[PDB]
């Protein structure tokens, strides 16, 4: 366990040691020091191919359960957050999800919308980094990601927002996006730009095609 | 529940961005018609919403 | 409160009155949602009820 973790962490030098140190001190000049936050923020940053670059989404490294041992050495070495588990020895996948969805879209529109953006697509920032789309985001991943606060996002604490609050979030979350659109195509759910888009590259060439074959040329 | 509540200094962290609004404890929570239609008044204002970070 | 229960001694031999049906269960006119339910029952064709 606690000694697997150090193999899997530690031991496994191609991971941690090279930019916060053996003993989780943290080097100024490359990361942080690591020291305060528990096993969720681990769980989140590796289980979403958030791993070590040269941060775009990949794939992940760790999979092989031993995600839980680095979890459990972080959380051993400094305490935090730690991630909702099932009542049975794995990770609740069903049980975070809420039911109301009222209250959630309001809090999404008060609070999420605004960076990732009115559908969840992506948003834009400024200098550089960006808002990612939340279509390949799982539940477990977004609480965890909300109670960790990743770089450039707003650190959110239970003590603020109840947890059925997160579960009516989550749940609104996966209710817009796997909801399929009753309008026919989607235009990547962005404002009336790609609609112009569309109507130039569409409208325009099969009406002028249309008043050609109509029409003479003289 | 009220559609606000106060608000304590320990409900905060190192980089939380919250949205808040006048509370004027007179208003009262959202039982009467008066008390709810006081509270969509405040809330629909431009000028009203801030931010503490 | 908008509407008020009736008693057989409250009239009078040549007297008129009218009332709507109560249904306790909405509650009196405090709550927004009991505001709406008495108001809806007020907003009704065919409630209006004459006593003599
Ligand atoms: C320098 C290469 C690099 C390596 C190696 C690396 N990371 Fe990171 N990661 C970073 C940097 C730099 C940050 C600081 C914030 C950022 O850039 O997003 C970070 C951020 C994080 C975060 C979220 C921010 C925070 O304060 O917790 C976690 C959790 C984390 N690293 C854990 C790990 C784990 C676990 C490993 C071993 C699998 C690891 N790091 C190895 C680059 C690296
Ligand atoms: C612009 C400020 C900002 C706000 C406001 C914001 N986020 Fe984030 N969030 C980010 C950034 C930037 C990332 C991606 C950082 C990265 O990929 O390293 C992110 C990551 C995420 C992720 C992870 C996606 C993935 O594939 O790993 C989810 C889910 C998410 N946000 C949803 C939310 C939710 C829920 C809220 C409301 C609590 C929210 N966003 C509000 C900045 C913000």
């Amino acid at each position: 366990s606690s000694a697997l973790l150090r193999t899997g962490k530690q031991l496994f030098d191609t991971s941690c040691v090279s930019c916060h140190g053996a003993n989780l001190q943290g080097v100024p000049d490359h990361g942080p020091s690591l020291i305060g936050v528990g096993e969720a923020a681990v769980y989140f940053q590796v289980s979403t191919g958030r791993m070590p670059a040269m941060a775009p989404r990949k794939d992940p490294i760790f999979d092989e359960a031993q995600i839980d041992a680095i979890g459990a050495y972080v959380q051993a070495n400094g305490g935090g957050p730690t991630v909702v588990r099932n009542p049975d020895g794995s990770i609740a996948t069903q049980s975070l999800r809420g039911n109301d969805l009222g209250r959630g879209g309001d809090l999404f529109r008060l609070n999420c919308a605004s960076c990732h953006n009115f559908t969840g697509k992506g948003g834009a920032l400024s200098s550089g980094k960006y808002a990612p789309d939340l279509a390949p985001a799982n539940e477990q991943q977004i609480l965890t990601a909300m109670l960790t606060g990743p770089q450039n996002m707003p650190k959110f604490s239970n003590r603020q927002l109840s947890f059925e609050a997160k579960k009516d979030i989550i749940a609104y979350v996966k209710v817009a996006t796997e909801a399929r659109q009753p309008g026919g195509y989607l235009l990547g759910g962005f404002g009336p730009a790609p609609e112009g888009m569309a109507m130039w590259i569409i409208g325009m060439v099969a009406a002028i095609g249309l008043a050609l074959w109509i029409g003479a040329r003289s | 529940g009220p559609p606000f509540i106060k608000m304590r200094p320990e409900d905060m962290d190192a980089g939380g961005m919250e949205t808040v609004f006048p509370w004027r404890e007179s208003d009262g929570d959202g039982t009467t018609v008066e008390s709810h239609h006081k509270l969509q008044e405040i809330a629909m204002g431009i000028r009203n919403p801030v931010m503490l970070i």
